[PDB]
């Protein structure tokens, strides 16, 4: 309930940008492989 | 008086020689001396081709049209089988490319039972 | 409609900045969401595939904005 | 004579003849007539004060102002009668054409 | 440019010159034509007067009794047409007096016209009937200039002198006219020049050396009297405003 | 200075101790408030005349302004005076623009955000569209053209000092891939602070905001570049086109690309002309004196579709040989010589030893070549013979002949044009 | 309507002429023509130019 | 003297330096030959 600045910045970055294996940084089996991500 | 010419800076304008409001591509509707929407520079980067049916297109326009399954290798203006006109030096550099695409589309039509 | 009035009330409380409007824009679920994409590729199909993946991720974000909006 | 072509024009001409007429009576005449009344009332007050403040021997009669006051008052009563009157006309207007159609 | 004419604008480096086709306007710095005022005969023009307060407008006086004012800034476009009933004009002067009604506690005369919503006109174009905000007929050349931060309302006084009889006519705000009869009509002395001392104070100089002074001071110093002048002009306009829409 | 002059006396009057800290603080707060009020009153002369000498106190002013009312008062006053003084049509348009951009940079330095610039720009642009010659002079100012080309087709005087000053202001510049993703993406959120943006720090974008569409801007940029390429690129214009290309691509209507596509083509046309000429000289042993430019007609907006003048036989034969080779190198293409276009450097050798080297058009070279005497005989030609030999209308020939008379080459005697072979006056 | 408005407009010109002009003229003073140059030049006929 | 060519009327520009408290005005004398 304080509306802090730096805290807002950190949660913002964690909020944005998916990252993960995709982007930058047997059919049901592929379905499960995606579903985990 | 003696007039000696040291340097000449002459200006020449090039245009496509077509063996005769209709100097436009039948597919993209842009000027023959212009560029098709997929090309940025004229001339060598967007050459013209003349078919045996005497219809003229940009090289990319007709090749893309012939690469569609709905074309069946036919000219968009006369619906005849599109073949480049033989003996025109403008078509010499594109002969092999267009024979392959028409042959490939004919083979696909044979495989699809139509 | 509710977001506009709520932001005005928050500005009435403290304001002194544009933080509250931005965080509502990030956290709202009933409006189109602003997205940032990396797409470190040049091929069109790859770029479309990545953009669709990020759209799915943003769909997840929109789904889970319930906890924040409460 | 009438046909379909003139019938739509008859309705279009008639509807604007009444619905636009009431607008100009309410949005123009009433605000203007009130503003005339407020100004003549202020007009009367100014002259009366200087008839006492100067105490000048010669006086200017105020019957000219009073006539304008009643005449403008007569107008505002008279415009309101029309606006009610055109209200009844619209009711008679619409019922006529719904049957004439 | 060689000519015995030309009056320089006190507020801007611009002059009004006279040429055959009409009144002409050329910038001092560049000698470049700026505006042309179409005038038929020079002999009809008694005199022309510039705008002292703002300098954006220009006044032209005709001998027959018509006053025409054109703005320089709109390429000499005519902006207003004035008429005075049956007056022979000898020499007229245009003055703009800005009023300063500073708020005073002893003044309880609150205004409610500002409070009442402003009226609207009805004008029909060829396509449909449209509705536009109301503007007074003479408000275009009297409206608060976008330029004047001191947007105080300016009293517009046109002073007219009649030839052959030395009759003085004073014209207010473009609509109301007041006639003043001079006692010294024994001698038909031509009026040489008009000199303005301050707002509402003028000295008239005739050929015989006699000096006549017109003073607007008592009228300007009476707050009610100016309001009386403003009210009688408004009443006449609104009556025609209703009459325009009635037709 | 005020404290040293009056504070001891004031403290004695009040009776409070000399070291009253909070009274001094309030006195200082009133001093800066008075400083703000004075600067708001004088901001017009501050930004218009004293800039950039008054730049330092503008930065100090930036330290004080904190409320939106302060900004709305600073702009509404500044517009009021500027519109009062500058927006007069009686003021010269060149100085009006020069002062205008002076305020733009002054307020930009004062306000990094540029929102006040947007408010000023929105309020002022109709007055710019009111004036007519603004587009031509501003774009010519953008490209830094010499005064000679200004004076050829512009009928009103332009202050050269104002020109040089505005060029100086325009050129004033005081205003792996996986590693950046970790750094920059994270860094942008490490430090963050809360009608579109339209408040870019670039002044050239603010200048572009005059036009309702940049289409006219890029079209006139095309026309000027074609004029220069035909005349001959300077490095100064590469920066100009780079600034133009950078902004439009960021924004991305149909015709906007139409005037954005082929600008690279005339660059390609000149680039191909530079490359193809080298190839042609290597293969057929062409005269290395001729430097032909092969342009594509549609994009130079050159309307080929009274000009059938005869070139010298030797030049026409050499130029025709270039056309024949071009058809051999590029099949399917025909080459047409733009006879009204082109520049020829000619050297004129007089009997007295004078040598005159001048760059002339193909038409001017054809006229002077008629007076070339291989046998040293004085050639006197009348107007009618010149019109028949060169197939040029007499009125156009008189203008061409007047050019040579002005240069001191030809003399008009009794309707016949003769060469001045002996000048009785120091060159 | 046309008669009533014209009745007011014609009467409105009467109030302006009969009363307003009377009040404005009283507050307006026109100084009598006077000779100032007679004191400096009492034995000369004076012609004024500008 | 300010003259418009050799075949037009000549008008006098009498720059009368009437030093009134250190300042002066300007006059122009028209040509209307008697
Ligand atoms: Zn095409
Ligand atoms: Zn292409
Ligand atoms: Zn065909």
């Amino acid at each position: 309930a304080s509306g802090d600045l730096e805290v807002l910045r950190r949660v913002k970055y964690l909020h944005e940008v998916a990252s993960g294996p995709y982007s930058d940084l047997s059919d049901p089996t592929a379905y499960l492989e995606d579903k985990k991500d | 008086m003696k007039v000696k010419i040291n340097e000449v800076h002459s200006v020449f304008a090039w245009s496509w020689h077509i063996p005769s409001d209709e100097d436009v591509c039948g597919i993209c509707r842009a000027s023959y001396n212009g560029t098709c929407p997929s090309c940025k520079f004229p001339g060598d980067q967007c050459p013209l081709v003349i078919g045996l049916c005497h219809h003229n297109f940009h090289d990319h326009c007709i090749y893309r049209w012939l690469d569609t399954p709905t074309s069946k290798g036919l000219c968009p203006m006369c619906r005849q089988t599109f073949q480049l006109q033989k003996g025109l030096a403008i078509n010499d550099a594109h002969v092999q490319k267009f024979v392959e695409i028409v042959s490939r589309r004919r083979e696909e039509m044979i495989e699809e039972g139509v | 409609d509710e977001g506009r009035s709520l932001k005005l009330n928050a500005g009435l409380i403290f304001s002194e900045d544009k933080r509250f409007t931005h965080v509502v824009s990030l956290l709202a679920y009933y409006r189109p969401t602003k997205t940032q994409f990396f797409t470190t590729k040049t091929e069109y199909a790859q770029i479309l595939a990545q953009k669709k993946y990020f759209a799915k991720i943003m769909a997840l974000r929109t789904c889970t904005n319930g906890v924040g909006w409460g | 004579s009438v046909g379909e072509k003139n019938f739509k024009r008859w309705k279009y001409l008639g509807c604007e003849a009444y619905q636009k007429t009431v607008q100009i009576l309410t949005l123009i005449f009433v605000p203007a007539c009130e503003r005339i009344i407020i100004y003549v009332e202020k007009l009367r007050a100014i002259l009366q004060a200087f008839s006492i403040q100067n105490k000048l021997s010669y006086t200017s009669d105020l019957t000219a102002v009073e006539v304008l006051l009643k005449s403008s008052q007569k107008l505002l009563t008279m415009t309101l009668n029309s606006i009610i009157g055109l209200g009844r006309d619209e009711t008679l207007f619409e019922k006529f054409f719904i049957w004439f159609n | 440019i060689n000519d015995y004419f030309i009056d320089y604008n006190p507020l801007f480096p611009i002059f009004a010159t006279r040429i055959a086709k009409g009144l002409a306007i050329y910038r001092v710095s560049d000698h470049a034509r700026l505006a042309v005022i179409p005038i038929r005969n020079i002999n009809l023009v008694a005199n022309y007067d510039w705008d002292t307060t703002t300098g954006k407008f220009l006044s032209i006086f005709f001998k027959d009794g018509t006053i025409r004012i054109h703005d320089i800034f709109k390429d000499g476009r005519l902006v207003s047409f004035l008429r005075i009933p049956s007056t022979k004009i000898s020499k007229g002067i245009w003055d703009r007096i800005p009023l300063r009604y500073e708020p005073n506690n002893r003044d309880f005369a609150c205004n409610i016209i500002d409070d009442l919503p402003k009226l609207i006109r009805f004008v029909k174009d060829s396509k449909r009937i449209n509705i536009v905000p109301y503007t007074q007929p003479n408000s275009l050349w009297r409206g608060p200039d976008e330029d004047d931060l001191d947007s105080n309302e300016k009293l517009d006084v046109h002073v007219v002198f009649n030839e052959g009889n030395d009759k003085i006519t004073v014209f207010f705000n473009g609509d109301y006219a007041v006639f003043l009869s001079v006692d010294n009509i024994e001698n038909e002395n031509s009026l040489k020049s008009i000199i303005k001392v301050q707002d509402g104070f003028y000295q008239c100089f005739y050929e015989d050396g006699t000096v006549q002074t017109l003073n607007l001071g008592p009228l300007l110093q009476s707050k009610s009297s100016v309001n009386l002048l403003n009210y009688i002009m408004v009443i006449k306009e609104l009556i025609g405003y209703m009459l325009t829409h009635l037709e | 200075k005020f404290i040293n002059q009056y504070w001891s006396q004031f403290s004695k009057l009040v009776g409070c101790p000399e070291d009253d800290h909070e009274l001094t603080t309030t006195v200082f707060n009133c001093f800066e408030s008075n400083f703000l009020r004075i600067r708001t009153n004088e901001i017009f002369d501050i930004c218009v005349l004293a800039y950039p000498d008054s730049k330092v106190t503008l930065l100090e002013l930036r330290k004080i302004m904190k409320d939106f009312k302060d900004y709305t008062n600073i702009v509404t006053t500044f517009l009021s005076d500027f519109k009062k003084y500058i927006l007069n049509p009686s003021v010269t348009t060149v100085d009006a623009l020069l002062r205008y951009v002076k305020t733009i940079k002054a307020f930009l330095v004062l306000d990094p955000t540029g929102r006040c610039l947007h408010s000023i720009t929105t309020f002022v642009k109709p007055y710019f569209q009111e004036r007519k010659h603004l587009v031509n002079v501003l774009l010519y100012a953008m490209l830094d053209l010499p005064e000679e080309e200004l004076k050829e087709k512009i009928n009103f005087n332009v202050d050269m000092k104002a020109l040089l000053s505005l060029v100086d202001t325009l050129h004033d510049s005081d205003i792996i891939r996986h590693a950046m993703l970790y750094e920059h993406i994270l860094n942008y959120y490490i430090a963050w602070v809360p009608k579109s943006s339209y408040i870019k720090t670039n002044l050239f974008e603010v200048l572009l905001d005059l036009f309702e569409s940049r289409e006219f801007f890029i079209s006139e940029f095309r026309n000027l570049l074609t004029d220069r390429l035909f005349t001959l690129l300077d490095e100064k214009w590469t920066r100009c086109l780079k600034l133009i290309r950078e902004k439009i691509v960021k924004f991305t209507a149909d015709a906007d690309q139409s005037n954005l596509n082929s600008i690279d083509v005339m660059l390609w046309d000149i680039k191909c002309s530079e490359e193809l000429c080298r190839k042609m000289h290597e293969v057929a042993g062409l005269d290395p004196i001729i430097f032909p430019k092969f342009i594509s007609l549609l994009y130079w907006k050159y309307n080929c579709d009274d000009l059938a003048f005869h070139l010298p036989i030797d030049l026409e034969r050499e130029l025709q040989k270039y056309s024949d080779i071009y058809s051999q190198l590029k099949p399917g293409r025909k080459l047409q010589l733009c006879k009204d276009k082109g520049k020829v450097e000619i050297q004129l050798a007089f009997k007295d030893g004078r040598k005159l080297v001048l760059d002339v058009s193909l038409e001017q070279c054809s006229v002077i070549n008629q007076f070339d005497s291989p046998n040293d005989e004085p050639i006197c030609l009348s107007l009618e013979q010149l019109s028949e030999s060169l197939n040029i209308a007499p009125p156009r020939l008189t203008h061409l002949l007047d050019f040579w008379i002005q240069k001191g080459v030809l003399l008009k005697e009794n309707g016949t044009y003769s060469v001045i072979e002996h000048s009785e006056m120091d060159f | 309507y046309r008669d009533l408005i014209n009745s007011m407009s014609d009467m409105e010109k009467d109030i302006a002429q009969s009363n307003v002009n009377s009040h404005i003229q009283q507050h307006i003073l026109v100084d009598l023509k006077t000779d100032v140059f007679a004191q400096k030049y009492p034995s000369s006929q004076i012609n004024l130019l500008d | 003297y300010i003259r418009e060519n050799r075949e037009n009327d000549d008008f006098i520009a009498c720059t009368a330096k009437v030093s009134v408290d250190g300042r002066s005005a300007s006059l122009v004398f028209p040509k209307e030959k008697q």
